[PDB]
RNA sequence: UUUAAUCAAAGUUAUUAUUAAAUAAUAUUGAUUUUGGAUGAAUUUAAUUUUUAAUUAUAUUUUUGAAUUUUAAUUUUAUUAUUUUGAUUUAAUAUUUUUAAAAUAUUAUAUAUUUUAGAUUUAAAUUUGUUGUUUUAUAUUU
RNA sequence: UAGAUGUUUAAUGUUAAUUAAUUUAUUAUUUUAAUAUUUAAUAUUUGUUUAUACAAAAGUAACUUUUUUUGAAUAUAAAG
């Protein structure tokens, strides 16, 4: 009856807009796998055969699978182009997706130099007020990550409080 | 009619009407082949009511296996 | 086989997993071909 | 069982598949109309046999009537 | 996780059902509706009806509007919703979301 | 994916070791037989309804 | 947004079919109890089984139920083991028993234990001038 | 899993020194004359329905029946065989975990495996009047589920 | 009976003890849900070992 | 929507009138359309019974053919035999009767034992009548002293295995087919 | 629901609203905004059955 | 009660794990003087951040640009609202390396939106009856049993019971009359309010904890298991399975935001442990529901909503199931993209009435900025959208361009037709609509 | 040998299993062996009706005597469904069960707590001139 | 002793984020279907003696090797 058709196919992933009220509060890495190919899978299956259904429909009612007939046959033929607005096709989206991603890899290519500089400036070896605990102590396992940063050794905080020296 | 309990090794009475039987002359209570439907067991081959069926496999592994 | 040790390859039973239930099987029976099947079999996930 | 399963009414088109039953003689109880000849086919078949004069000539509609029973109502665009 | 025993109170479960007889024909949705009254007759039975339709009976063409109350347009002017220079009509309020779309019903 | 049996192993088998299907059903049939019946192995059954 | 109907909030087993409860509250199913070991009222809990009631289970040891009954065959290997998870780990101990001593517990072998009594109590009775003699099926 | 568990007549306590069934075959003689000779039993020979009906077993009996027999399923073998008489495997878990042996012989039908030395028990074997009481010693076969291959470099697990 | 993935040895000691395997729950489906999970125990070794 | 019948009787309550029976079997609830069973439960077509009277069943089945179609020709591949050969001595499975025949005749060894005896006994199947047998007899093994042979169609022995599953051994025919002659077997003792 | 008002006896432009204003029905141009209410489009002058 | 009065402990210690109390000088194993149920130091849930959290500084993060590594700033300026922290977030962002490299302020509204239970809960009494299988919530009922439909036997002359057609509830073979079918049950309805304002609070905790850790990119650089594992070992991600785990939300890197993940990491993603991967939004769609009135009898699960959140979003459930959370940097430009539009909408006029001064509505639509760094998707359709923005000129039905001629329109309105039709320039362009 | 007679039963049993139920949109001339057998009518189930086809609203309106709401995007995906992961996940889990353990108060008659006495409606429902109606329960476990 | 003026269950309980002592608060008087009593030291059973005709339907718990005819095929015991 109605069921929204119109909102199927029309997610932003491929996992909304679908009843899966099956669900578990913990999947195991077995059972996400499969959950993600079942959604994969009932977006292919679904068109896959709404695609048979109607090329083979055209084909029992005397048109060319896409749905073209004989007077859109002979336009294609005279050189006039039939449909009002060719939209973007496989192979025009599927090159548009090649151009967001590659000034992104050059953009993050040259990021690299640019991070570099603003790193390579401002370089202390002793950490500035944030190396305080008067309120709060500090993450030691933490400091094992600024300490790539420095040379001075930020690692060995003595028991008693450091006063952020 | 029907005193007991719907099982045929039941305890009370029982009718035809409500709960007819089949008649079986002896067969094995709920609590194991007592030594008097093992008379046949042994002998006849098969209890006699002829409904059980004579699962004589184990001693078959007692005996020529 | 556990006497003298011997061994042995091919059952010595001819079972027969239908237990009478072929004989309502025509023929040329054969399972047919489904497309896009479920599960993960067709990638084989021996990482967990 | 049936050897030699009869054909279909009115074939006698190239491209557009036969009309329902009835209409050319027959029982009702279809709108559609199937060639298994004509679907089995292929296109570059179904087009080769004919010239774009002609395609015109078989795609032709009469939505508001019927080719075939005069003075009847297309049956293929009927409720029933 | 009680019994709403009418007359009586919330009851605990497995407590006493001595007392709810007039308990056990709610649950089973049956109403008697105060029909002993027999001997009283209800304005029911004798109430005139004007209007072989309804008193407020909405028939098809019956011009009744959803009431926009004035001052919650100027409150939504100066709230900034509406841009007074423009002719301010039915799309903007429903767009501006100044009234829901529930309340829009011809006319 | 046609890696699914599409013949399955629960059906009973053609019965040819030879390497093709021996009759297909029509020869289980007779060959089962052999199974409802004995096998030729077979040795000294236990029970006492025996065949003779 | 009316709230969610969280009635046994979980983890918590279903309830069983009260005279009270909404529409929405998903009751046990009849004839299967909630308290899964709790067969006879007056079962005694199990000691290292615990069913594993809910989803796939994170770290399923050989002892405990997953959709399943008891198999000594199969839900203890071996009995002499004590499978444990150390570090997430499915490791097997040895497994011992609380022994007694001058006023402390230390453990020894639970197998080793256990060849005692099958035989100090073996070798006990048979040193006893009877002759135990049940004759069962008496007609 | 609590208390320990030792011969099943010690700790449960009917300690008895020599059971007796009286249903079995041989002390068939004991009972049939202690019961009266005014206790009749008939149907000693022929029984009243008809017994050459087919008929399934108790539930109980077929749970039985499914685990001596289990290849009688379709497909009980492993799905390659990789266990041949000859190899150098070891053993894994279970009894006696960890000890290396060579096959001599493979059930296949049954995924297990008979190796030298592991798993040795002392195969009885009952005699008519010719020979008496005779027991024969013999390793037993092995499920191959719990043997994986000594690799004759490397000596350890190996697929 | 845990530690950090570095302090492996300090858990509450035991007896006789060798790591099976990690308990996954699928060890116990038939052998073609165990021919996945091979490496699954090989991967993980290396994840505790410094 | 369907809009469920309504059970409330009060303010209006006067089902007398327009008022249609709707105690009617409530369909819509049901309309999980799968066929229940029917109460009298038809028993399996197979047939349970094992003892001496077995009979036969008549009614004529439909893969039966199936199967006979493709073990004399390969039915859903290879095309139907033509029917002047197909109903031919030259049609192979009739074919392979008139030069290749296949039966079973075992003289029982409990007959003819160290006794001597001019009448012995043949478990021949159950299609070979007298005559089939005593031209088995004289071009097979070169008997040719058969005076009368008579006939005792027997069932075939039942006998249940050590779980106690119903088996049978295929059935026979009893022939005493009179000899001329008296024969023995010499077991040599 | 101690939430909840008693349904009103006659129909109030909001209920009429809200009716048929669900998201479900967002796109259910005819009949939605009262479309039954308000007098039927004047129909094809060549209309016929 | 206090029934099982002895036998509970026998009156002995252990071998070498017993040990009696020195005194009050020495200190036990778990002893702390607040109710604690699941106990934790700073050694097994180390919370990965600057500083320890503390009721002194209000988040375990820098508050003000440390000097010594270099400053980035939020996509979209921050304006700060009622559950706000009113404090700069500024969280030093990691390297796959296990690093540092730069420091990012983060907005108040998603990740200083000050936690409330009375809210989580919502977020996560959904999950725990969402999170939930319906379809095995089935039992028979009295009318699928199978029996006689007479009166098993006469009610009166029997010396039984007064029952006829025993197959109810109270026999071993019947049924509940209203058994539990799972069309019954109630799928939650969850609206954009309280699931976002739910899940924002939720990465605020997270933060308020220290287990919060932003990444820069999070891809594998080989599709294998190993190269996770090994991934975590140096970036230091406890997802032992009994071990608390982290949690991935995934976005790409801060150049290439991407919705999707990166299939080097989904695929090395699987691994039976205590990690997670998440889609890097925390709003969802709208609920809706079709079958609102039981119109569609034919239907499978349960009343409510028909659109429900799918699991691999972020809630409550997996966000304390699993300890550390791991954003990426892609993940955060979509969070400030798509949580932008709602946090001004959320703002009183007086104040909504100076977002346009400073800076806050810059149309990249009116040209008046540069456009916006976008999502490599969202992106994408904004140069396929520009591409084809010239395919509608020759038609009077461009979207881009629509009623050109609404300044040359005459309208008449004629009284024999109830019609009021438009013409430009004496030629009638209205339009009859068919039917 | 004397027992004056009486008085008690508490708290554990082997050896074998993977089946049910709901869920999944990819089959289909009837489940239980070889038709007619004359070469022929056995083996026929068809007809414009809520039908194995199963319907997104609260308004109006027929006697307000119960009835009840319209394409959603036109071959686009609410579709009648199982598979080389014990198919998947959830929910449920059992007999053949065959097993089995001990000397305190009294001793001329009123009912357990041992100082010896004292103390007694079996419950539930039913009965609102019957609280005290005239039914139900052997007990155990589900 | 003990909150209070007396009828809408208490729970992270081996964290359904656990793994060796949980010693899990748990049971509906009756309508259920299984077992166990009590009637029960029981009622009823209890096998030393009578007079022989044939079909069919009826069963087939059932076996057969042993003489069916000079007919080819078929079938020769048994309840209600």
């Amino acid at each position: 009856g109605f069921t929204m058709k119109y909102k199927r196919g029309t997610g932003l992933w491929d996992e909304d807009h679908v009843n899966d009220f099956d669900a578990n509060k913990y999947l195991s890495a077995r059972s996400t796998m499969r959950w993600y190919y079942g959604m994969e899978r009932l977006q292919t299956r679904n068109n896959m055969n709404a695609r048979r259904a109607t090329q083979s429909y055209n084909n029992n009612m005397g048109l060319h699978h896409s749905g073209r007939g004989a007077f859109e046959r002979e336009l294609e033929r005279r050189g006039i182009q039939v449909d009002k607005y060719p939209l973007t096709t496989t192979t025009g989206a599927a090159r548009v997706a090649e151009m967001v991603l590659l000034r992104r890899q050059e953009l993050e290519a040259h990021a690299k130099k640019a991070m570099e500089s603003q790193r390579q400036a401002r370089r202390r070896d002793a950490p500035s007020e944030w190396y305080d605990e008067t309120e709060g102590p500090l993450n030691p396992r933490f400091l094992a990550s600024m300490q790539s940063n420095y040379t001075q050794v930020i690692t060995e905080l003595p028991s008693s409080p450091v006063t952020g020296r | 009619y029907q005193r007991g309990s719907w099982a045929p090794g039941s305890k009370h009475q029982k009718h035809m009407s409500l709960n007819p039987t089949m008649y079986l002359y002896r067969f094995a209570g709920p609590h194991g082949p007592g030594p008097y439907v093992m008379k046949y067991w042994w002998t006849l081959g098969c209890f006699p009511t002829g409904i059980e069926r004579p699962f004589r496999l184990p001693e078959f592994l007692a005996s020529y296996q | 086989v556990l006497l003298t040790g011997r061994s042995v390859w091919e059952s010595p039973i001819d079972i027969d997993p239908t237990c009478g239930g072929m004989k309502s099987v025509p023929a040329h029976a054969k399972k047919p071909k489904r497309y896009m099947t479920h599960g993960l079999a067709e990638v084989g996930v021996t990482d967990i | 069982v049936a050897p030699w399963v009869p054909p279909p009414r009115h074939d006698v088109k190239v491209t557009m598949p036969p009309p329902p039953g009835g209409e050319v003689g027959g029982s009702y109880g279809v709108s559609t109309g199937y060639s298994d000849r004509l679907a089995r086919t292929p296109y570059w078949k179904r087009m080769a046999l004919s010239t774009y004069a002609l395609r015109m000539k078989e795609n032709e509609t009469r939505y508001p009537m019927s080719p075939h029973r005069e003075g009847e109502y297309d049956l293929r665009y009927t409720v029933t | 996780s009680g019994h709403n025993v009418i007359k009586m109170g919330w009851m605990k479960i497995g407590g006493s059902w001595k007392y709810s007889r007039s308990y056990n024909d709610a649950r089973r949705g049956f109403a008697k509706g105060q029909w002993q009254e027999r001997k009283m007759t209800p304005r029911f039975m004798l109430a005139p009806r004007v209007s072989a339709g309804g008193p407020r009976n909405r028939y098809e063409g019956k011009a009744s509007f959803s009431r926009l109350s004035l001052s919650k347009l100027l409150w939504a002017v100066d709230t900034g919703r509406l841009n007074p220079n423009e002719t301010i009509t039915l799309y903007h309020l429903r767009n501006a979301k100044v009234i829901a779309d529930r309340e829009v019903v011809w006319p | 994916d046609a890696a699914w049996y599409e013949i399955p192993t629960q059906f009973h088998t053609h019965t040819y070791a030879d390497g093709t299907p021996q009759s297909r059903s029509a020869s289980l049939a007779k060959a089962t037989k052999y199974i409802h019946g004995m096998p030729h192995n077979m040795g000294q059954l236990y029970s006492y309804h025996r065949p003779y | 947004p009316k709230p969610a109907p969280r009635y046994n909030i979980g983890l918590r087993p279903a309830p069983k079919r009260q005279n009270v409860g909404g529409q929405f509250l998903a009751t046990q199913k009849h004839y299967a109890r909630e308290l899964w070991y709790k067969r006879q009222y007056y079962s005694t809990r199990p000691f290292a089984i615990q069913k594993h009631m809910g989803s796939t289970p994170r770290i399923l040891l050989d002892r405990t139920l997953w959709r399943s009954c008891w198999l000594t065959k199969s839900n203890l290997p071996d009995v002499n083991r004590w499978e444990k998870v150390v570090n997430s780990q499915r490791v097997t101990e040895d497994r011992w028993a609380l022994v007694e001593e001058d006023g402390v517990m230390y453990q020894v072998n639970w197998k080793m234990y256990c060849e005692r009594l099958e035989t100090e109590l073996q070798k006990a009775q048979d040193q006893l001038p009877q002759y135990s003699f049940m004759m069962k099926a008496v007609p | 899993l609590r208390l320990p568990k030792v011969k099943p007549g010690l700790l449960k306590g009917i300690y008895t020194d020599e059971k007796i069934d009286l249903r079995d075959r041989e002390r068939l003689e004991l009972v049939e004359s202690i019961r009266h000779p005014k206790e009749r039993d008939f149907y000693q020979d022929h029984t009243y329905h008809n017994q050459w009906i087919a008929r399934d077993l108790e539930s109980h009996q077929k749970i039985q029946i499914a685990g001596r027999y289990p290849y009688f399923s379709p497909d009980y073998e492993i799905k390659p065989w990789i266990w041949y008489p000859g190899d150098t495997v070891e053993v894994v878990s279970g009894e006696g975990a960890g000890q290396r042996g060579a096959i001599i012989a493979v059930v296949k039908y049954k995924n297990e495996i008979l190796v030298q030395n592991v798993n040795v028990q002392d195969v009885v074997i009952p005699a008519s009047e010719t020979r008496p009481e005779q027991v024969v010693q013999r390793e037993h076969p092995i499920s191959v589920l719990r043997v994986r291959h000594v690799d004759p470099s490397t000596n350890q697990l190996c697929h | 009976l845990n530690a950090p993935i570095g302090r492996e040895k300090e858990v509450q000691p035991g007896v006789n003890r060798v790591v099976h395997d990690m308990g996954n729950p699928y060890r116990r489906s038939g052998v073609r849900s165990q021919r996945m999970f091979r490496d699954a125990e090989k991967n993980f070794e290396k994840y505790i070992r410094a | 929507r369907f809009y469920r019948p309504l059970v409330n009787q009060g303010i209006n309550l006067w089902r007398s009138r327009m008022g249609r029976l709707h105690k009617g079997w409530t369909t819509w609830e049901y309309n999980r359309d799968v066929i229940p069973d029917p109460r009298p439960f038809p028993e399996p077509a197979v047939n349970n019974y094992f003892g001496r009277s077995r009979i036969w069943n008549p009614i004529a089945g439909k893969i039966g053919l199936v199967n006979r179609k493709a073990e004399e020709w390969g039915w859903p591949h290879q095309r139907p035999p033509p029917t002047g050969l197909r109903r031919s001595p030259e049609y192979f499975p009739f074919f392979f009767s008139r030069y290749f025949p296949d039966v079973e005749v075992r003289l029982v060894l409990d007959s003819v034992l160290n006794n001597e005896t001019t009448r012995p006994i043949f478990h021949i199947p159950q299609d070979m009548s007298k005559q089939e047998l005593v031209n088995y007899l004289k071009n097979i093994y070169n008997i040719d002293n058969v005076v009368r042979i008579r006939v005792r169609n027997m069932r075939g022995r039942r006998f249940k295995n050590e779980v106690g599953e119903i088996k049978s051994l295929p059935d026979y025919k009893v022939a005493v087919v009179e000899l001329d002659s008296p024969v023995s077997i010499v077991f040599k003792q | 629901n101690k939430r909840v008002q008693p349904m009103r006896l006659r129909a109030t432009n909001n209920d009429i609203g809200q009716a048929s204003s669900l998201k479900e029905w967002e796109r259910s141009s005819d009949r939605k905004y009262g479309a039954a209410l308000a007098p039927p489009k004047k129909r094809d002058f060549e209309f016929r059955v | 009660y206090d029934s099982r009065s002895s036998g509970v402990h026998d009156v002995a210690p252990r071998d070498g794990v017993d040990f009696m109390y020195e005194g009050p000088q020495q200190v036990l194993p778990g002893a702390h003087p607040l109710p604690l149920f699941h106990p934790d130091n700073s050694v097994t849930r180390p919370p990965v951040s600057p500083y320890l959290p503390s009721p002194q500084r209000p988040h375990p993060y820098f508050t003000t640009e440390l000097p010594e590594l270099p400053h980035f700033q939020t996509t979209r300026p921050i304006v700060y609202t009622v559950g706000t922290m009113k404090q700069r977030i500024v969280a030093p962002v990691f390297d796959l390396a296990n690093n540092v490299t730069h420091t990012r302020e983060l907005d108040p509204f998603i990740f200083g939106f000050y936690p409330e239970t009375e809210e989580m809960a919502k977020n996560l009494s959904y999950w725990l009856v969402r999170c939930q299988n319906f379809s095995s919530k089935w039992d028979y009922e009295n009318r699928e049993i199978w029996r006689k439909a007479k009166k098993n036997w006469p009610n009166t002359g029997m010396g039984m019971a007064r029952v006829g057609d025993r197959k109810n509830h109270a026999h071993p073979w019947g049924a509940h009359s209203k058994p539990v079918k799972p069309w019954n049950l109630l799928m939650p309805t969850m609206d954009v309010k309280t699931w976002s304002k739910s899940n924002r609070m939720l990465v605020t905790l997270k933060m308020l904890q220290g287990k919060l850790q932003i990444v820069e990119r999070l891809t594998l650089p080989e599709p294998t298991q190993e190269a996770y594992l090994q991934l975590c070992r140096t970036m230091g991600w406890d997802v032992r399975h009994k071990g608390g785990g982290a949690l991935f939300m995934d976005g790409g890197s801060r150049l290439t935001p991407s919705s999707e993940y990166d299939r080097a990491f989904f695929f090395g993603s699987f691994f039976n442990g205590r990690n997670k991967l998440v889609r890097p939004t925390l709003l969802c769609d709208e609920p809706y529901d079709y079958n609102r009135t039981s119109s569609k009898a034919r239907t499978k699960g349960p009343k409510g909503q028909k659109n429900p959140i799918p699991i691999n979003r972020f809630n409550a459930y997996d966000a304390l199931t699993h300890d550390t959370l791991i954003i990426t940097e892609g993940a955060l430009l979509q969070l400030e993209d798509e949580m932008y539009t709602h946090k001004l909408a959320m703002l009183p006029p007086h104040i909504r009435a100076q977002l346009p001064e400073r800076g806050f509505l810059d149309s990249e639509v009116l040209g008046d900025v540069p456009p916006a760094l976008q999502t490599v998707q969202m992106e994408a359709a904004a140069r396929t959208e520009e591409a084809e923005q010239a395919m509608y000129a020759p038609y009077y039905d461009n979207p881009y361009h629509p009623w050109q001629d609404e300044g040359e329109a005459s309208y008449a309105v004629d009284a024999v037709e109830g019609t009021v039709q438009r013409y430009i320039k004496s030629r009638k362009t209205s339009w009859a609509m068919l039917s």
